[PDB]
RNA sequence: CUUUG
RNA sequence: AACAAAGGAGCAGCCUCUGGGCCACCGUUUCGGCUUUUGUUGGUUUUAAAAGUCCAUUGGAGAUUAUGGGGCAGUGUGACAA
RNA sequence: UGUUGCUGUUAAAGGGUUCGUAGUUGAAUUGAGGGCCUCUAAGGCGCAAUGGUUUAGUCCCAUCCACUUCGGAUUGGUGACCC
């Protein structure tokens, strides 16, 4: 069945990213999945978003750039502490330039740069290129 | 052309009614007369028994097929769905 | 996908966006509370109840302007069924299939299902003990 | 003591302020020969307090409070109210908005679970903006979020009420604002099944 | 009207 | 994120000011305990507080916290012999 | 030997089918505030106002050609638009 709602966004964002659309529409929704874009759409991944309401479970639309190359959810999710990150950034991102690592901490919902730098440690979420 | 978020008439009226972006219903309600009295009952339009009119007894409808068939000489106006 | 079967359907209700009730309805509370509870005493589980009431009444979702659902209704009267509509529909069907295997002993489809039937009997069960509605000393057969 | 003060809670009575007497005499004088159940009606009812909201606009946004138990009685009459008042108070529109109280997150795990879902923020402030445009309804919801991480709502309207309604909207939105301290827009459609847009 | 049956 | 609990009528619980009346409570497997003052100790009693309970009564709120509204005016009495 | 990190159509490997206990896994929801004061602060497809002389272009007037297929003019109107 449905098991995960945050990798059943993440797949298809990216899949449609290679094949060529400029939009995406994603049918679950989640408190989760909203908070990812936020971050990513921040930067210049993501350009902008709708959030449909319907009164049983939302829909969410996606827009795109040409920017973003991969994303995807890290599923158990592990966890990670001040200087575990550079396992993650050695292995997830193909460089230790231009990736970022998604984490839920205890602050809130952020990006590995951001906690090394406020000094948390948490578990984690995803990646995105 | 033919934004997600904003379509068109044509590329949602076809579609199945839970594949929409809005999952509205299908169906409407309806006033319908019978020749034997005055009176208005209020009757769905997939109704899926055979109803008898209000205040009278003798079956408006039909209960067949998937949407149901008023019997003969009945006249009915429909109703808003508002 | 099916419980214990197999298929894809798809067949389902869906209703409204708006969860406010017509303009053109001249019923409230009170005639509605009433026509369910009457129609009740006939001995019509809640299915049935809902089902007459959009047919002749024009009250498509009770919820809406009763601001409350048919079974809770029938609680506070104390006209609910002891034993839930849903797990009793099942237990009568069994019931018939097994009559007819004590006369018909070469049939072979028939016990097939009956299996699947039985098995569900219990997982609802199951879930009326987790969920208290029955006593705990509850058995099928 | 004064006969039309008994249109008001008990204990704004013995030094009440300007804005407050206006609607209360205002009650108290239609209650009489308005034909039938608005005769009646009206009796029962009383406000909590009041307050004048003044934007820069044209009119301004005269809205008023009243406990949540008259909320059944109210309904009923509302539309005629609205009409009633207004021909009174020269260039104000009038609002009748119902007085609620909410809990906040507890940030504990069982504390949480045992909260009255009806008192919470959301339903509080969806059942607040239903209030101000009564007949109009809600058809769609949605929030657009932007580039700079800034999230907008907007709401959707039937054409089918919208001549009635719709030179009314900036205000409602300024009221709506210093209530929630949230942001509205409104649009409309004319096709809520397939849902569809007005352009006109 | 300090009651009436 | 996990654990435990709930299965909603599994309830249909107003509050507060003041005054009056009555009233010992607490534990109890054959009456055991009793806070202060009257110089102090022992024995005895009265008085008050508080609690219980009823009645009268002040101000205020209500989102079943349920007045209010509606019914019988069956504990009954008094204000009309119109 | 594969937790990071394998393989199973034909190279070695999906068990004949189904029910099903222990075990592993499991959808959404209570929610993230505003106000005020400045800085070349990045934008308004919101609005008042002066400037357009083919010194922008386009509507609506004028006049003559014209059966497809004509263009001079009244800053026409700061309808509109730059700036």
């Amino acid at each position: 069945t449905m098991m995960s709602v945050l990798a059943n966004a993440l797949r298809c964002i990216a899949s449609a990213e290679r094949r060529g659309k400029r939009q995406v529409l994603i049918r679950p929704s989640s408190k989760v999945v909203v908070k990812f874009l936020q971050v990513m759409q921040k930067h210049g991944y993501i350009g902008e978003f709708e959030i449909i309401d319907d009164h049983r479970a939302g829909k969410i639309v996606v827009n795109l750039n040409g920017r973003l190359n991969k994303c995807g959810a890290i599923c158990p999710r592990f966890d990670c502490t001040t200087p575990d990150f550079e396992k993650w950034v050695k292995n997830i991102l193909p460089s230790r330039q231009f990736g970022f690592v998604v984490l839920t901490t205890s602050l809130g919902i952020m990006d590995h740069e951001e906690a090394r730098a406020r000094n948390t440690g948490g578990k984690v979420l995803g990646f995105f290129y | 052309d033919s934004d997600l978020s904003y379509p068109t008439v044509r590329s949602e009226r076809m579609k199945h009614k839970r594949r929409r972006l809005v999952q509205g219903p299908n169906s409407y309600f309806m006033d319908v007369k019978c020749p034997g009295c005055n009176a208005i009952t209020i009757v769905y339009s997939h109704a899926t028994s055979e109803v008898q009119c209000n205040g009278c007894a003798t079956k408006l409808c039909r209960p067949t097929g998937g949407k149901a068939m008023l019997t003969t000489g009945c006249g009915f106006r429909k109703k808003a769905d508002h | 996908v099916r419980m214990q079967g197999v298929g894809h359907g798809k067949s389902a209700s869906s209703l409204p966006f708006c969860r406010t009730p017509p303009s053109w309805l001249k019923i409230a509370s009170r005639d509605v509370i009433d026509a369910v509870c009457k129609l009740a005493k006939k001995g019509l589980t809640p299915s049935r109840i809902g089902m007459q009431l959009r047919d002749s009444m024009g009250i498509a979702q009770v919820k809406n302007v009763t601001g409350r659902k048919i079974l809770r209704i029938l609680k506070h009267k104390g006209m609910a069924p002891e034993i839930p509509e849903d797990l009793y529909c099942l237990i009568k069907r069994a019931t018939e299939m097994r009559k007819h295997l004590e006369r018909n002993t070469k049939d072979r489809d028939t016990k097939f299902r009956l299996i699947l039937v039985e098995s569900r009997i219990h997982r609802l069960a199951r879930y009326y003990k987790r969920v208290k509605q029955l006593p705990p000393t509850w058995k099928y057969e | 003591v004064k006969p039309h003060l008994r249109k008001l809670r008990k204990l704004k009575r013995p030094n009440p302020s300007e804005d407050e007497d206006s609607v209360a005499k205002a009650l108290f004088e239609l209650e009489a020969t308005h034909k039938t159940l608005r005769t009646q009606l009206p009796r029962f009812h009383i406000n909590t307090v009041r307050t004048l909201s003044s934007p820069r606009f044209r009119r301004t946004a005269t809205v008023v409070f009243y406990p949540l138990r008259f909320l059944m009685l109210v309904r009923k009459i509302q539309r005629t109210l609205t009409a009633e008042l207004e021909k009174r108070f020269p260039g104000s529109i009038v609002v009748l908005v119902a007085q609620r109280k909410i809990t906040k997150r507890p940030k504990d795990v069982y504390k949480l679970q045992k909260v009255q879902r009806s008192r919470t923020s959301v339903a509080v402030f969806e059942n607040i903006l239903n209030d101000l445009i009564y007949p109009c309804d809600v058809m769609g919801r949605r929030w657009r979020c932007r580039t700079d991480g800034t999230k907008v709502m907007k709401v959707f309207l039937d054409s089918r009420d919208r001549k009635r309604v719709e030179s009314r909207l900036p205000i409602i939105a300024h009221v709506y604002k210093q209530l929630t301290h949230r942001t509205v827009s409104f649009g409309f459609m004319w096709n809520p099944k397939l849902q569809q847009v007005s352009s006109r």
